[PDB]
């Protein structure tokens, strides 16, 4: 499955490359971790590959996964009703969830709530940090550079 | 878990230091290491202490 | 670091994220200032200094 060199997004720290896979026998049983470092948070992480999937590591999102979620950001109105911190547990739950998708539908909530209102500061900070994590995974699932994803988001935005 | 603890160089020199009100100083660096025991990993940073 | 080491969510925290210094860094200011082992350098001459 994986190799060197895999641009690879990780739960929850999106997107980073693995260096290699070290022979390191753990309790008589020379495991696979795959030494895998992120650039965001500037640590090193390595990992058996078995668990890999069981952990939540994934290949980067296909250019299908990318429409999907693009025609998810583009999605309809359906919102959910009063009480707004019920909703913001709610789509902190979805940011804890890591789909992309998921995290996708947390931004563009925010997003037609701070065109039109005005959010909190934690409010703005949750949107912050989803807008911050998902033009990360758009930037190298496009195979592309940082400010084109957030140009291509307020563009996707606005439809 | 923690280990290596190393100094980078000063950030003011002395006499600097004395007439700013700098306390004369130099940072330290730490590298971390988090592991789950459930399900194996390592979480290693280079953390300013 | 093990009061949040459960608050967090597991598979998401970072050492980054758990470590915490201000307690350590405000130990170490209070000594060094405030404490009476860290006195003012006696220095009115080379020998008082010494």
């Amino acid at each position: 499955i994986f190799k060197v060199g895999d641009t690879v997004v990780y739960p929850h720290h999106g997107a980073a490359l693995v260096e290699a896979i070290e022979t390191r026998t753990i309790k008589g049983e020379q495991k696979e971790y795959l030494v895998l470092k992120v650039a965001q948070g500037d640590l090193t992480v390595r990992v058996p590959a078995e668990n890999a999937e069981y952990v939540g590591v994934r290949d980067v999102v296909g250019q299908e996964g990318l429409d999907k979620v693009f025609q998810v950001l583009r999605a309809p109105h359906t919102e959910e009703p009063t009480n707004w911190s019920r909703r913001y547990k709610a789509n902190l739950e979805k940011l804890a969830s890591g789909d992309v998708n998921k995290v996708a539908e947390v931004v563009r909530d925010l997003w037609r709530r701070d065109q039109e209102r005005g959010l909190s500061a934690g409010e703005k900070r949750m949107l912050a940090k989803a807008r911050q994590i998902l033009v990360g995974e758009l930037a190298l699932a496009e195979s592309t550079d940082d400010a084109k994803a957030e140009t291509i988001l307020d563009e996707v935005l606005a439809a | 878990s923690f280990s290596d603890p190393r100094f980078d160089d000063v950030k003011a020199p002395v006499d600097e230091c004395k007439d700013k009100d700098m306390t004369y100083a130099a940072p330290l660096f730490v590298t971390a290491e988090f592991i789950n025991n459930n399900t194996g990993e390592i979480k290693s940073q280079t953390v300013f202490m | 670091v093990r009061e949040r080491m459960t608050t967090q969510d597991v598979e998401a925290i970072t050492p980054q994220t758990l470590i915490n210094i201000r307690p350590v860094v405000a130990a170490i200011k209070e000594f060094f200032g405030t404490s009476q082992l860290s006195q003012f350098m006696d220095q009115n001459n080379p020998l008082s200094g010494l």
